[PDB]
């Protein structure tokens, strides 16, 4: 070669996502405590 | 005079009670009541 370029190039790379978080209370049974005793029987699924 | 609370209680080895959280009282107890255990450690919790 007898010349050059000087190249300038971009890349673009994720690193973070959104964080969530959820209650389970409020999105399996809303607020009927009726739900919420029967949830209580499912034992460490929320937990998890 | 009773109430409708949510309460967890500590079960010690010989089957007796030996602690007892009201969950509705103050955001420790809320914190406590929202994990499964009566001690937390050092952090921030989400709470139901
Ligand atoms: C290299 O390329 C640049 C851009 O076109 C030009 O100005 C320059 O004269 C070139 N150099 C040679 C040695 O040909
Ligand atoms: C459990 O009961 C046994 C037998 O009476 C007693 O020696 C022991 O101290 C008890 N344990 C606790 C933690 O209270």
């Amino acid at each position: 070669p007898t010349n050059f370029t000087i190249s300038v190039t971009t890349e673009v790379m994720p690193v973070s996502m959104t964080k969530t978080s959820v209650d389970c209370t409020m999105y399996i049974c809303g607020d009927s405590v009726e739900c919420s005793t029967l949830l209580l029987q499912y034992g460490s699924f929320c937990t998890q | 005079h009773l109430k409708r609370r949510t309460m967890m209680f500590k079960y010690d080895e010989n089957g007796t009670i030996v602690d007892a959280i009201d969950c509705a009282l103050d955001p420790l107890s809320e914190t406590k009541c929202t994990l499964r255990s009566f001690i937390v450690e050092k952090g921030i919790y989400q709470t139901s």
